[PDB]
């Protein structure tokens, strides 16, 4: 991020940072994923083999195109990154698991290890007190400091 | 001085508060 | 040349009018000091832009000599630093202050008013070194005293100083003073100084894209509600931009529309353009078609025409058109400050379509929806609809047994228990307006 | 043509007969009052703009 | 809605007139 | 102690004025 | 007739934009322009149309001849007689301006009319001048001039109008039909369908009534319009000779939709090649489609798409497509149920609509109140 | 009354010859991609006639 523009930076502009990006979601959060994505000044869209994939994932995941990645998720042209690519590929599982909570035994074809996933796992009372409070506050303000 | 001014203003604030209530009470009574 | 004589006569008339007006604001300052009524100083600030440029350097020097007849340390220190004018025989004796008036030292309020007037003059002059030096001297002069009345003009003083320093790209230098002065104002609870200081502190990060820092400074800071309309509008704009870049969209759109409505109707053409542009991008990203009324406004037409093209393309949902529009207008998009969110749109396009389909239909076979949204797979359609429900954009439960996509039910809460909650906010706001009105009756 | 009050449900081949809820004057009076207050708000706006 | 609107508009008008009168009086006094 | 002693005086002067004109407002409508 | 022909204007548009209608109307327009020596408009007409022919000189020779004759006549009259104000000299040079408008361009004509206005001392003789100027402005489709002239004539001078306003009503309507404002002004300003003056701008009484019926349908589908157009005395009387228009209107009214749709198709085709085709070509058609669907949907709660399609003839899939798009638009309250091919009419009831209107009106008023309150208490 | 010189005032960007716009007031659905109406019914009808 250049605490100070210096000169020798040959790894995070390429094989690295983008891993921070992995971690920028790896957990599941996004805030940062999209925050720092301003630094990579412009070569982000200009690409560099680096950010490209670290970025392609969310562009190819936010829509919900979950399969858009698993398939060729092996596109890791950089440092291992595997140290989270799966760590993140893990969240998808739990996320896609989210599914009209409450496929029978066929399971999700994007994930289905067998059954180890089966192991994994007012209306009718008119609110009297709150309304009384609010109305009495109306009255209080109506008749109050002259 | 710089402490007497503060004491004077403290007392004055007290005595203005001691009227901001009387006026309101009189207002209620006069509305009745 | 008669034109030169006419111009000199016009300048003389402007200078005389400005001297009269300066006397008027000085009288307002004296009244506000005597009666603890800063309404006049608020008026002076409000009319401050109107008096931006109507004098000359020699006129200012003569005015200062006539006004600060008191042995004022500020004038004494500033005079040697000011470049010495060449020997001129024409030196009118301007002595509005005699006897008691002359003996009484000129108030720091008036001194700051004149100093900031010189700031505006040599600002249009683009005299950056002297601007900075004068601002520093003003900072020391303010810091020497601790009178609230001064801050009223000192706030715009800081604003103009910051504007000068922005040209010099010295935001990283200003930040220290900005933070310190904000801390001092907070320790004193100066509403207007706090408003302007917070505004500029935010603006720094915004130009420097230190968005994590900005989020810290916005969440942890406190904005008093009694602030001016203009500062409120600025605060809302910056907060909306920060949220929108922060991937939170509903609150960002709500705040941005509120600020745009609060913004001046006829003034600030460029700023209104920018706020409209950010709101347009945010709305499109949130899967709602914007208002076509704006895109025809003469005041905000050409700065948006690319955005009209973008919105039409997105609605039509044509990938080729979106790519071509990006290829043609990327430079302008960068210049505006929306490239990131538009890159988000470039794959979030299908959300607007899913929203429109789930709003127009009530039960759609999944194969039919897949054909509608050009996915080429029932499984893909199922995933997308689940995504739509999850994100909270549609409210239909998908039944993967009979291809059903069941929308909401019959009459909702908005006719059973919703109207009361709706009316409560209105009544609270109306009573608040009445109470403020009655409590703001009058001083005498 | 509002010859009579009712509705037709082609789904079941059934014609429904009922009456239109009459008691509605409150909201109409309220909307008229709101418009009148809108005119008055414009008037006070005019007074304020003409005189600060 | 109706009562709050009426009282709000009435209070605004009352404040307007009071401030206008007092400002004119103070300005004309000297 | 000009930094503080003056700090308190303003902290209890500007505020206390607001309780000055408030007294009139309560005084004004009372007579009315 | 009088004034540069709005018929010529329509022919200009035809030989213009219509890219397939340039076959014989081109011949008619060319051979009608060659007569009367309208050299100014003929210039641009030849620029847009075919390259040229060696006749411009053979016309402009005598065109300038007549111009010089008129100029010499009126100038000699002015010089001989020092009569001022409402003199035969003014009559004559106003006639020269009339010829200049009739043959030459717009700028010269406008300059002539401005010059001749200053001498006017007769309110009627100035109202007629304004009528001429607005006619020319409509001919050349200059929105700014049209609006300025119309507002001026209506306001400054319309105080002793000897029922010339009927003409002003017709010109107002022409303007408000050119502008897409088809509903309020376009409908009300066809109350004076009792037009004794078969005006010049009116292509003919038949065209006037056809426009009246089209605008009446668009502005009022069936909102108690029958008391004004369906039972309209003169409207029907003329309608009897316009079988197509009668079919269209009565088809929308009597609820014969299979024929209403063909009527709408023919109306769209006909309006395409018209001097009011820009603001309607698709907008008027879409609004009419929406109103027809809405009328049918009312009186019903659930409708099998088979029944809707049959009432519209056939085209079930097209009915789904159009219904989907229109509902998405933000109008035509209904919700399609594909799995069974049934529609539902989820119309808000009286109380619901009243409250949803009060909430928004209150929102506007409260925002206004807050803004005013901030403005005060500076 | 503020100039609100936040910083920018768009300079008309690509200021060129006026498109003349259109005094008519238009909603969003105004401009689409379509093949007219009469041709619509014509590509329609056939089979049993629509």
């Amino acid at each position: 991020f250049d605490y100070k523009e210096q000169l020798p930076e040959s790894a995070y502009m390429h094989q690295l940072l983008g891993l921070n990006l992995l971690f920028l979601l790896s957990q599941n959060r996004v805030a940062e994923f999209h925050t720092e994505l301003e630094r990579l000044p412009a070569k982000d869209i200009q690409t560099n083999v680096y950010i490209k994939h670290p970025v392609s994932l969310e562009q190819y995941l936010m829509e919900g195109s979950y399969n858009k990645v698993f398939l060729a998720k092996g596109n890791i042209p950089a440092e291992s990154y595997t140290f989270f690519i799966d760590i993140l590929l893990d969240t998808i599982r739990d996320e896609i698991a989210g599914c009209i909570e409450k496929l029978f035994t066929e399971a999700t074809r994007i994930l289905f290890k067998m059954t180890d996933y089966a192991k994994k796992r007012e209306d009718t009372t008119i609110p009297s007190t709150e309304l009384a409070k609010q109305v009495i506050e109306y009255a209080r303000q109506l008749e109050m400091i002259v | 001085d710089l402490y007497s001014r503060y004491k004077k203003l403290q007392q004055e604030l007290e005595f203005l508060e001691v009227q901001e209530e009387y006026i309101k009470d009189e207002q209620k009574n006069l509305k009745k | 040349k008669t034109a030169a004589a006419a111009a000199e006569h016009s300048q003389r008339e402007l200078d005389t009018v400005t001297l009269e007006d300066i006397k008027e604001h000085v009288k307002q300052l004296e009244k506000a000091v005597s009666g603890k009524e800063p309404r006049f100083v608020l008026r002076a600030l409000r009319m401050l832009p109107s008096t931006s440029r109507r004098l000359n350097h020699y006129v200012l020097y003569k005015a200062v000599q006539g006004f600060f007849t008191s042995n004022n340390a500020t004038r004494d220190f500033l005079l040697p630093f000011l470049e010495e004018p060449m020997d001129t025989e024409a030196d009118l004796q301007f002595r509005p202050r005699t006897g008691k008036a002359a003996s009484t030292p000129l108030l720091p309020e008036v001194e700051a008013y004149l100093q900031l007037l010189v700031v505006i003059f040599m600002m249009n002059s683009k005299r950056y070194k002297e601007a900075q030096k004068i601002s520093d001297d003003l900072m020391q002069k303010i810091s020497t005293q601790n009178r609230r009345a001064l801050d009223l003009v000192a706030a715009k003083c800081y604003y103009y100083h910051a504007r000068v320093y922005e040209f010099l790209d010295k935001l990283d230098v200003v930040r220290s003073f900005l933070h310190a002065r904000l801390r001092t104002a907070t320790l004193r609870h100066d509403a207007d100084g706090q408003a302007t200081l917070l505004n500029l502190l935010l603006r720094n990060y915004l130009h420097y894209s230190l968005y994590d820092q900005a989020e810290k400074l916005v969440s942890k800071s406190v904005f008093p509600e009694q602030a001016n309309n203009n500062e409120w509008a600025r605060y809302l704009y910056y907060t909306g931009r920060i949220k929108a870049i922060q991937l939170e969209y509903s609150e960002a759109r709500r705040t941005m529309t509120n600020a745009l409505r609060k913004a001046p109707q006829h003034t600030a053409v460029g700023f209104k353009q920018t706020v409209h542009k950010l709101l347009i991008v945010v709305e499109l990203l949130l899967g709602e078609i914007p208002d076509r009324l704006q895109f025809r406004q003469p005041s905000l037409k050409r700065s948006l025409m690319p955005y009209f093209l973008l919105t039409q393309a997105v609605r039509t949902g044509n990938l080729a058109k979106f790519n071509q529009v990006l290829d043609q207008f990327g430079e302008k998009f960068q210049a505006d400050g929306t490239y990131t969110l538009i890159i988000r749109l470039r794959h979030n396009v299908i959300k607007t379509g899913v929203r429109m389909i789930s709003l127009s239909y009530s039960r759609i076979s999944l194969a039919d929806i897949a054909q509608k949204l050009q996915l080429d797979s029932p499984e893909d359609a199922e995933f997308i609809v689940a995504k739509a429900i999850r994100d909270g954009v549609i409210e239909a439960s998908i039944n993967h047994e009979k291809g059903y996509v069941q929308s909401k039910e019959m009459i909702d809460i908005y006719s059973t228990r919703e109207p009361q909650l709706a009316f409560h906010q209105r009544i609270s706001f109306c009573l608040d307006i009445h109470n403020m009105s009655v409590k703001a009756m009058r001083f005498p | 043509d509002k010859k009579f009050h009712g509705i037709l449900d082609q789904g079941e081949g059934v014609l429904i007969i009922f009456d239109e809820p009459p008691v509605d004057k409150t909201y109409e009076a309220a909307l008229e009052t709101i418009q009148n207050m809108s005119k008055v708000v414009d008037s006070l706006y005019n007074k304020a703009k003409k005189l600060t | 809605y109706l009562a709050s609107l009426i009282r709000s508009v009435v209070a605004l008008h009352n404040l307007i007139n009071n401030k206008i009168a007092n400002r004119d009086a103070e300005k004309k006094e000297g | 102690l000009r930094q503080y002693y003056l700090s308190k005086i303003e902290e209890l002067q500007l505020i206390v004025n607001d309780k000055s004109q408030n007294l009139r407002r309560l005084q004004a409508q009372r007579n009315e | 007739p009088k004034n540069p022909d709005l018929r010529i204007a329509q022919l200009r548009f035809l030989l213009s934009l219509p890219e397939h209608r340039g076959d014989a109307a081109v011949r008619d327009e060319l051979m009608a322009a060659v007569r009367d020596n309208n050299m100014a408009p003929y210039y641009e007409a030849l620029c847009k149309s075919l390259d040229w022919q060696i006749d411009v000189d053979l016309l402009n020779k005598m065109k300038k001849a007549n111009e010089d004759e008129l100029k010499r006549l009126d100038e000699e009259l002015e010089d001989a007689e020092k009569n001022l104000g409402e003199s035969e000299i003014r009559d004559a040079m106003m006639a020269k301006a009339e010829y200049l408008c009739r043959i030459g361009d717009k700028e010269g004509a406008l300059t002539a009319f401005r010059k001749t206005y200053d001498k006017t001392v007769a309110l009627g003789h100035r109202l007629d001048i304004v009528f001429y100027l607005l006619r020319i402005g409509l001919f050349y489709m200059d929105n700014d001039l049209i609006t300025r002239n119309t507002e001026k004539a209506k306001s400054l001078i319309e105080e002793g109008g000897d029922w010339d306003r009927r003409n002003r009503l017709k010109v107002y309507q022409g303007l408000y039909c050119v502008a897409i404002r088809d509903f309020k002004q376009a409908a009300e300003l066809f109350l004076d369908t009792v037009s004794t003056f078969t005006s010049y701008e009116l292509m003919d009484y038949k065209t006037f009534v056809t426009y009246t019926v089209y605008v009446s349908m668009i502005a009022l589908e069936r909102p108690d319009l029958r008391e004004k157009v369906i039972k309209g005395a003169e409207i029907l009387e003329v309608l009897h000779s316009l079988p197509a228009v009668r079919q269209y209107l009565f088809s929308l009214y009597e609820c014969r939709y299979s024929v209403f749709f063909q009527s709408l198709a023919v109306v769209e085709q006909e309006m395409k090649k018209d001097w009011l085709f820009a603001p309607h070509y698709r907008y008027y058609v879409r609004e009419m489609r929406i109103h027809a669907y809405s009328q049918l949907l009312e009186s019903y709660r659930s409708l099998t798409l088979g029944y809707m399609a049959e009432a519209f003839g056939v085209g079930v899939e097209f009915i789904d497509q159009e219904l989907s798009r229109f509902i998405a638009a933000g109008r035509l309250h209904c919700k399609i149920d594909k799995v069974n091919e049934i529609v539902e009419t989820n119309r808000p009831d009286s109380k619901n609509w009243q409250y949803q209107e009060t909430i928004k009106k209150g929102d506007l008023l409260l925002n206004r109140v807050q803004k005013l309150s901030r403005v005060i208490n500076m | 009354d503020d100039e609100f010189e936040e910083f920018p005032a768009e300079d008309w960007a690509g200021l060129d010859e006026d498109e003349d716009a259109h005094v008519w007031e238009d909603n969003w659905d105004d401009d689409n991609v379509e093949d007219d109406f009469s041709n619509q019914l014509r590509a329609e009808l056939e089979k049993h006639g629509y």
